[PDB]
């Protein structure tokens, strides 16, 4: 399927590369500051109707990076030196080209991106933030309605932009049809998945690349005494991926 | 006696022929000279159940008649039981697996051979040598300590292993060519393998249990470990995180071991978070793993919220498999470690509801071991998913159906029905004024020069590969032990200052004190966390590297990362940039220490690790022209100390442009003639310029000097 990508081009450092939840939840803000709750809720229906955002994912110029789907990490060996060296370096990498990406999602043999294009400075006293190489920044994925990207995501991340500036493409990724799904976002599921890593913030999330069979996610909307109901995005992006037998 | 307990001992004694037919005695073939061993023993103190497990080493006619004359009735034993123990057993010495005089060659290096000696950590280094002939005199002493210990010892499966692993460690199993089984190890593996067919329930099989997936290889793998131990909220808290972690995983092995009603001789290893256990493929099994596996998980999350996850799977095997075929024990092994990566794709997926402080500290000296009792008991100071551990000191009683002993073999004042489960840890630290262990800011005042912190992490490189090319148990059991003993056992040893002579010369900057200011974090496995003032760390990766170069045949290799921090660098952060710094050294290929920070020319022809021998070498050549040691400087360089800083800044316009030719421009003049001129090998062989790699000993010097 195609989709819309919003690049993010930075002025300056990155706290975080924002995930889903957090991108829904900044959307949700800079919404209820523009167009009061009323859209917040008009929103939340879109999303819920079938509306989708991606985690925020690196790009380097013209290449878009996007997560290691953990379908491929059971199925590395499918030279002893070179087979155990290579497997460990690809189970480390975070990120594949979306070229590679495309491969990865039919089991079919892919390189990893050599270098990645951020590095995570840590100024002491301590915190750290995130050095952008020359023309690199970081993108996420919308599919939806146009006037549901036009009415709301669109204003909301240019009124977010003011640390950043804003600009949209049209994106495809050639993903292979599957009763099985790779997830974009990080995702609060409702059924047990295939596989996946767990993502602590309290919240239980499963992490990008994380396998699920038919699993739409869920949002969460709780009372937190702030005065209105807030939202938690945890709605799977589902990208089809051929398995393993296993 | 019981059936059980019979199989048992009746593997673990089957091949103790092998020791008295060496020693010379009973004149006997090692089958026939065994019994003769056992029969006399048994005579002696008056314990007859040894003339019962002496019918072992031995058309069954001779066989029925010689058991029936024993009486079976007095052990509560049946005739027909004890057909099956033997042949049972014989089964279990053929699926675990000729001068008198030849040793056991090193599982490491197979050309060179072990000295004999008892397994003693305090006496000296097990270093595999030239291949020497064991005299007819070294085994005499031998089975006679070996006689007096079997005396006093107790008749238990857990007060026989110690005693068989004190003396039987360093003797070849088989006295063939490159035989590389330790006797112990192949001892253990048949009793493992015997009462694992026993609880099967298969009998008089002359290949129902052999050709038949009767067994199960059960390996249990921690998993975000790191996480758990370095990533929370001081170093006496630290210790207790790791040690913690060690009394958990027992907690779940002797769980397994307890509720499969098997013997320790079953654990073929338990290191670094990582254990493997043969066991019976009873559907009364596989429900009674489900039900511990589930029952630790829950337990995990409940107590850590995610941090610390316990990987366990189990795969039928057949007797095939524990041997070679044209090897599919290996084979056997890597279906199950795929299984388990599985398993870590799917962490906590036995919680259906996960989609909907004060003990450690006064837990972080004066202790013997730990005893594990019930939860609710007085005086657990921790618990794990199973069992509270109950703190045993020196003048107190122990508590629990199993002790925990520290650091021994020998069960000391411990009573007759507690099983004696010993286990060895690597917890050298630098004692304070105070009887308390050494901190951060205390180690980091004691360093020559620069007042820093020292972090050393250290693995052990394509350690995967060297136990996939053992064929069958008892060879994996020779390996991994050997291998967990190097790091549990003799690092220790090694910060001391032993082993002189084996590991002499290496880069120092003072000399090697009495009380070194170290603390281990940790050492097991294949690898080792150690802090300490930074000079002393930095000096204790070469004593390390060359002492596992020597306990290894030359044929393994260690990677190291170094981290010199201000004292008051948070725990995780100094871990992160080491582990950054040691899978870095593993990456620009292995066998090679990162040995400080470096800037370089990032053209993908700059390695920041340095190879052991490239820096040993570095260190000879350079330090004794400009460090005269204890943290002064040469004479010479006093009023000089820039011309260093000066090959420094120097270095720093060659990373600039490793292609401008202006750092010849620039080059007493005698001092460093290796640098000045324009190395043209280096150019052709596609390498750094000499004068890349100096920095390496000139920043140590330099830090060692302010």
């Amino acid at each position: 399927p195609k989709f819309i990508a919003v690049k993010l081009i930075p002025k300056g450092p990155f706290r975080d590369i924002p995930r889903a939840d957090t991108l829904f939840g900044a959307i949700g803000n800079a919404i209820s500051a523009i167009h009061g709750q009323s859209a917040v809720e008009e929103l939340v229906d879109a999303f819920v109707g079938g509306a989708r955002i991606s985690s925020a994912f690196p790009y380097s110029g013209d290449t878009y990076y996007l997560p290691k789907p953990l379908s491929v990490e059971p199925a590395l060996e499918g030279d002893e030196e070179e087979r155990y060296t290579t497997a460990k370096r690809l189970r480390k990498a975070k990120y594949l080209d979306l070229k590679n990406f495309e491969l990865a999602l039919r089991l079919r043999p892919f390189t990893i991106p050599e270098e990645i294009p951020y590095a995570r400075v840590d100024v002491p006293r301590f915190w750290e933030e995130i050095r952008f190489r020359e023309k690199s920044g970081v993108y996420f994925l919308y599919s939806g309605p146009r006037e549901v990207f036009d009415g709301y995501i669109a204003p909301a991340m240019r009124f977010l932009g003011d640390l950043f500036e804003v600009e949209f493409h049209e994106m495809k990724i050639d993903a292979p049809g599957s009763e099985y799904s790779v997830t974009l976002s990080n995702a609060l599921p409702t059924k047990t998945p295939v596989l996946w890593r767990l993502l602590r913030k309290r919240m239980t999330f499963i992490a990008e690349g994380s396998i699920v069979k038919n699993d739409p996610g869920g949002m969460e909307r709780l009372e937190l005494g702030l005065s209105h109901e807030v939202y938690v995005y945890g709605l799977t992006f589902p990208l089809g991926v051929e398995l393993p037998e296993g | 006696m019981e059936i059980d307990e019979l199989t048992a001992l009746g593997g673990l004694l089957h091949d103790i022929g092998k020791p008295v037919q060496r020693a010379g005695l009973y004149s006997g073939d090692h089958s026939t000279q065994g019994a003769r061993f056992l029969r006399d023993l048994a005579e002696n103190t008056g314990r007859a159940e040894y003339e019962l497990l002496s019918l072992f080493s031995e058309n069954d006619e001779l066989m029925i008649r010689r058991i029936k004359e024993l009486s079976p009735e007095r052990f509560g034993l049946t005739m027909e039981d004890v057909l099956n123990a033997l042949w049972i057993v014989y089964e279990a010495d053929n699926l675990a697996s000729p001068q008198a005089s030849r040793p056991l060659y090193s599982v490491f290096n197979p050309g060179k051979a072990y000295p004999w000696a008892e397994l003693d950590f305090e006496k000296e280094l097990p270093v595999p040598g030239d291949v020497f002939s064991i005299r007819s005199q070294d085994y005499r002493e031998l089975v006679k300590r070996l006689w007096e210990e079997l005396s006093k010892a107790k008749l238990r499966s857990d007060r026989l292993l110690p005693v068989l692993e004190k003396y039987l460690t360093f003797v070849s199993s088989v006295t063939s060519e490159g035989n590389i089984i330790s006797l112990y190890d192949h001892m253990r593996m048949t009793s493992a393998i015997a009462l694992a067919m026993l609880r099967a329930g298969c009998t008089a099989e002359d290949g129902r249990c052999r050709k038949e997936k009767r067994f199960l290889l059960i390996e249990g793998d921690f998993s975000g470990i790191q996480d758990f131990i370095y990533r929370v909220s001081t170093l006496k808290y630290l210790r207790a995180r790791s040690a913690y972690l060690e009394l958990i995983g027992w907690d779940v092995v002797l769980e397994i071991l307890s509720r499969l009603g098997l013997t320790r001789a079953n654990v073929v290893f338990n290191a670094g978070g990582h254990f493997m256990i043969i066991a019976q493929n009873t559907p009364d099994a596989v429900k009674e793993l489900e039900e511990i596996r589930a029952k630790a998980v829950e337990w995990l999350y409940r107590e850590f919220e995610s941090d610390l996850y316990l990987a366990i799977e189990w795969e039928p095997v057949s007797g095939r498999e524990f041997g070679r075929e044209g090897n599919l024990f290996a084979e056997a092994r890597k279906r199950l470690k795929h299984k388990l990566t599985v398993r870590k794709l799917k962490r906590f997926g036995e919680i259906k509801g996960l989609f909907e402080c004060n003990r450690l500290v006064s837990l972080g000296p004066k202790l013997l071991g730990f005893g594990r009792t019930a939860k609710n008991d007085a005086g657990v100071l921790v618990e794990g998913p199973f069992s509270g551990f109950v703190p045993y000191l020196q003048g107190g009683r122990p508590v629990g159906e199993q002790i925990l002993v520290k650091n021994t073999l020998n069960p000391g004042e411990i009573p007759e029905s507690a099983q004696f489960v010993p286990y060895f840890v690597a917890d050298y630290f630098k004692k304070d004024p105070k009887g308390g262990v050494a901190t951060f800011e205390e180690l980091s005042m004691a360093s020559t020069g620069t007042r820093r912190l020292g972090v050393m992490k250290g693995d052990v490189d394509r350690l995967g590969e060297f136990f996939s090319s053992m064929d069958s148990p008892s060879k994996l059991a020779t390996a991994s032990r050997f291998m967990d003993y190097f790091f549990k056992g003799y690092i220790g040893a090694i910060i001391e200052g032993k082993f002189g002579y084996i590991i002499g010369d290496v880069p120092s900057l003072r000399d090697w004190p009495e009380e070194p200011d170290i603390v281990v974090v940790y050492a097991g496995g294949d690898a080792f966390f150690i802090v300490g003032a930074w000079d002393q760390i930095f000096e204790l990766a070469f004593r390390v590297r060359r002492a596992f170069n020597a306990y290894t045949g030359g044929k393994l290799t260690l990677s190291v990362g170094l981290g010199y921090f201000d004292e008051r660098t948070p725990i995780y952060r100094m871990a992160d940039v080491v582990s950054e710094r040691l899978d870095t050294a593993k990456d620009e290929g292995r066998n090679r220490v990162f040995v400080v920070g470096r800037s370089r020319p990032l053209d993908g022809k700059h390695k920041l690790s340095y190879e052991w021998n490239h820096y040993e070498e570095l260190w000879r050549t350079y330090a004794p022209r400009i460090y005269a040691g204890n943290g002064r400087l040469k004479g010479k360089l006093e009023s000089k100390k820039g011309l260093l800083w000066k090959l420094l800044e120097i270095r720093e316009l060659y990373v600039r442009d490793p292609n401008d030719v202006r750092w010849a421009y620039l080059t007493l003049s005698d001092l460093f003639p290796e640098l000045v001129g324009i190395d043209t090998k280096a150019v052709e062989r596609k390498e750094p310029q000499p004068v890349y790699w100096v920095d390496g000993v000139l920043k140590i010097v330099l830090m060692a000097v302010r």
